[PDB]
């Protein structure tokens, strides 16, 4: 097995790394790039905790091989903050009560951001289906959704 | 109401910022220099004796720093949130599937798994008990001690044998609740190390750091003050993280290698090893009169606490005391028995045996409400607890009782939203 | 003498293990991911206003993240252990050589130095004051406010004018001590950062973390509960690490870059910038009767507190309260005047003015003993403080006074080991 | 400036590193090898806090270029411990009261050890001269010297 060269745009910057391909994209991000916001809750693509914005689209990084992130644009929770400050979405999650244990939060926010970056004014239903790939055992999903609805409204102005 | 400065208000939580920013670190997010990785070699049988265990080939792997069994423990090897019947590493015998037999520490996760697939073992299987029936048989093989009867409680209030004669209605039925698992989104994880000042430390996903401290210190024969447990940001527990998970296994390895030891359970191993809700069966008979006032409740329940006690003693006790719903019952009889089995370890899960008990009594009430043409709410409001009432334990409610309000306000809201 | 369970015993220190094993971490031993290095651009003139300051060329260097002057401080820019007369970064004017003017944060120590070398400045030099004589001349520029007189104290006890007339012997001499530096072996060092939960933090070599905190919080306009100061294993202080060293410069650079900022001072800069012992000159007249009994002490002293107050207040009063020595003197008068100068900042150095005072009171006692042909130890035992003695401040000693035992034990030992 | 390859035996093991030559051995040990026990108290050979055992002799690492550690055997404080436990010498510093702030300690211990490895039974005068390159601002050296003397006696004591 020979190491492969991987070029990608991670959190707004052009990165490049030569490493062994025998690993998942989740491992690459957590271990090689130190992005620990990307959680691993099941290892089978179910919980969504390992969700990251892969080319405008959210994806389960526990289902992808490191090499597949080549030539792609990836955004993890660390990339959401604006110059170290909580974005609008993040602020809404804070005030809405959408956060209990916080293990699912990164994925939730990334899924909600991916959505809002395509559909600024989504329907509550479009919001639901949009985040149906992320499981939470704490909130019942209610207040998480409210935070998204909250953000959209403040997005109007 | 009752004007408060900050109480009641929806203040942004003190730990939400780091959670939404992604800087918050859960156990598995911690990494240290020269940090080794750990894995646990567990049993594939449910009940047996370890005839032969070879760790020689595992240790011989270049990259594996340590492989240990109970012999490696300098202190005690019996733990438990209530009853010390849980070993850190099987010494006595296997009492369940996934029992901790040995632990490994290596430079990489794969080297951990490699060292694990190199271990061989021989069993002398016993009769795996899986039903409460076979477990009660004075004939069955004792999983613990010389009996499979873990807990037995009996509550006697007033005289039910009599009251059951002053009732115009009496309903009998058997209830049964299944086995469930907390399923917190964050799998069990922990990391142990000696800090810069020489302090043995364990960062871990837990619900009770201080309890964890005692056990670790016990395992290593160290005074509590010399063992530090740091409850890292925890991704849910719901009761599944009260029992020990990786604390002792990590610490044990850090004690022998003197290096940081990280252990992150896969979802599979996490679910396989953690405790489960107590599956219960409850035989009940409730007697009431025309008007609807309850006169006497009688219950006989059983419980499958699993291979180890865990919160079993607390589950049976709390269940016995609540089996007769939040209603005033002048006569109560309760017989409860929990037994050890080779089924997944039963312990604490949101409710402490009350959810199971709620099905039983609420099932009876709704049953009486159906046999008396009463509205499920009213028949409840009638027998609902109030300040001054007397409990099956002889205790009298002296304050904070808003059960009827939850019944009226709720019904009201239901009407407004579902047309009650 | 009281059978203590553990008190008095030569127990191994709770922190000696890390020190002998080399695991103990002093501030400079800390490193964090993405950590930047910092340096300070300091004045090379003693007293002057800044005409111009160019930071553009320093900012343009690839690898330099920040180059800040007082304009970058969001909160206050006046600090000080006792008197708030010290800036974090010079605003109105330079008052000493080595005054902090701007700070730099960069990816490597070499980049920092490169940034400092690229900063240019133009001063409008004022008169540098280096003698207390010139400082007291009212036409001399005022380093602070409208006068260079920093502190004044006067102790009047009994009546020395009357007393001296009743004396058989009076010794009068002018004493003076010099300027010294603490020279702890570990140079000033610190590192600041926001932790995982967003907590602003500063790990530093200090003697007073809680004081440090209040200052940092005041600079960043934050509540004390939101600024964490962690005193790292400290390589000695002796008073030189009471004043702020790197805490604010680091915290400020972290507040702006949001990254960890490490600042380790070269021995040179540490000495050049940290406090020094107050040099003092004490004019004393001590009187006594033939039997060697003290009747009156009169001291007129001056202290050079340097560019900033630091412990100037603490030094002048402590020195004033002790300058008659550990002896019962029924009549004492003390005049003390400490002045600001552009000399290095005088602060706290083991003794707070008493080492300087002892040179004086002991010099007097020895001249008395010699002239009266008494044994130096005897003349001291005769006038020594004892429980019950009345102090020059009106205070009467009520307990714990063993001066005579030190005197006797000391002489007894010296007779034996050095032939006293 | 081309990088160089430095081969040395560090704390018992053969290490190899390819690095820039423009750094002191002190920097190599502290930064590249993470041995923070090696202190920098002065940068000019005076304090002795950066002392390491070099080919059997105590040297000030702040006075040396990184490349000069090539083909050498170096022992820092981290390499004195025996299986994660305090060596006899270290146990003696613990008990003799030789440790106050502890900043000069790594240097003191290494210098003492360097002497004892050559001369197991030194005279008090020899102990002093041997450690005269290490400055201390806390102890007044009294107990540091006692610790070494105690180690020498206990070592002889181990004549069982
Ligand atoms: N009068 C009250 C009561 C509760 N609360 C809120 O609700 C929480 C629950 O408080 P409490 O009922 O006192 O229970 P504990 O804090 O002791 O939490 C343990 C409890 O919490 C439960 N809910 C959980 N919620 C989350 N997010 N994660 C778990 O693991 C949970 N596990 C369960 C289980 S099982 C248990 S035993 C408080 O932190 C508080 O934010 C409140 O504001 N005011
Ligand atoms: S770990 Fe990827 S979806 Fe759960
Ligand atoms: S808040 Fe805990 S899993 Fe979502
Ligand atoms: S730093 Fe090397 S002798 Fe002082
Ligand atoms: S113990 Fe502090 S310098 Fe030696
Ligand atoms: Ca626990
Ligand atoms: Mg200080
Ligand atoms: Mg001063
Ligand atoms: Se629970
Ligand atoms: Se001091």
């Amino acid at each position: 097995m020979n190491k492969i060269t991987i070029n990608l745009n991670l959190n707004g910057e052009a990165r490049s790394i030569v490493t062994e391909p025998n690993k998942r994209l989740l491992d690459l991000l957590r271990e090689d790039f130190g992005l620990t916001s990307v959680k691993e809750g099941c290892s089978e693509g179910e919980c969504g905790a390992c969700t990251v914005i892969f080319n405008g689209d959210p994806v389960t990084t526990c289902c992808m091989l490191a090499g597949q992130a080549d030539e792609s644009t990836i955004i993890t929770l660390e990339g959401v903050a604006e110059d170290g400050k909580p974005s609008l979405l993040q602020q809404c999650f804070l005030e809405a009560g959408a956060v209990q244990c916080g293990y699912c939060t990164p994925g939730m926010i990334l899924t909600a951001k991916a959505l809002l970056d395509k559909n600024p004014d989504p329907t509550d239903e479009e919001i639901t289906v949009a985040m149906s790939g992320n499981l939470c055992r704490c909130t019942g999903y209610i207040k998480i959704h409210a935070a998204v609805r909250y953000a959209v409204e403040r997005c109007a102005n | 109401g009752k004007d408060y400065q900050v109480l009641g208000k929806n203040k942004v939580k003190v730990d939400s910022l780091e959670k939404v920013m992604g800087t918050a670190k859960f156990a598995a997010d911690y990494s240290f220099p020269d940090m080794l990785y750990a894995g646990v070699f567990r049993s594939t049988v449910p009940h047996a004796r370890i005839v032969s265990l070879d760790l020689s080939k595992a240790r011989a792997i270049d990259g594996v720093e340590a492989v240990l069994d109970y012999h490696a423990i300098p202190g005690k090897n019996r733990f438990g949130i209530i009853i010390k019947d849980e070993p850190c590493l099987v010494d006595d015998k296997v009492r369940r599937y996934g029992d901790a037999i040995a632990v490994v520490a290596a430079q990489t996760p794969d080297l951990v798994q490699e060292a694990l697939d190199a271990i061989t073992i021989e069993y002398e299987e016993l009769e795996g008990i899986f039903t409460m029936e076979r477990a009660l048989e004075e004939d069955s093989p004792a999983i613990h001690g010389d009996t499979n009867i873990h807990q037995v409680k009996h509550l006697e209030y007033g005289d039910v044998d009599a009251a059951f004669k002053q009732c115009d209605i009496v309903v009998e039925d058997t209830y049964s609740t299944h086995r469930l698992t907390h399923m917190f989104i964050e799998p069990d994880a922990g990391v142990s190390y000696y800090d810069n000042e020489g302090m043995l430390t364990v960062v871990v996903s837990t619900q009770n750091p201080h309890y964890d401290r005692g056990e670790v210190a016990g395992m290593l024969a160290l005074p509590n003050s010399k063992v530090r447990i740091i409850q890292a940001t925890t991704g849910g527990g719901f009761g599944g993280k009260l029992d020990l998970s990786v604390q002792c296994h990590c610490a044990l390895l850090t004690y022998h290698t003197k290096k940081p030891v990280k252990m992150v359970r896969s979802r599979e191993e996490s679910t396989t090893v953690s405790s489960k809700r107590h599956p219960m069966t409850m035989h009940c008979k409730t007697g009431a009169t025309k008007d609807g006032r309850l006169q006497a409740v009688q219950v006989e329940m059983f419980g499958d606490t699993g291979a180890y006690a865990s919160y079993g003693p607390a589950v049976i006790t709390r269940a016995t005391v609540h089996c007769m719903g939040p209603y005033v019952v002048p006569n109560v009889r309760v017989d409860a028995k929990f037994v050890y089995t080779n089924n997944p370890m039963s312990g604490a899960f949101r409710g402490f045996g009350v959810p199971q008990a709620s099905v039983c009594h609420e099932g009876q009430m709704n049953a009486l409400a159906k046999a008396l043409g009463m509205d499920p709410i009213d028949i409840r409001i009638l027998n609902a607890h109030q300040v001054g009432a007397k409990l099956a334990t002889g205790q009298v409610l002296e304050n904070s009782v808003g059960l009827i309000e939850t019944l009226e306000k709720a019904r009201e809201k239901a009407v407004e939203v579902m047309g009650y």
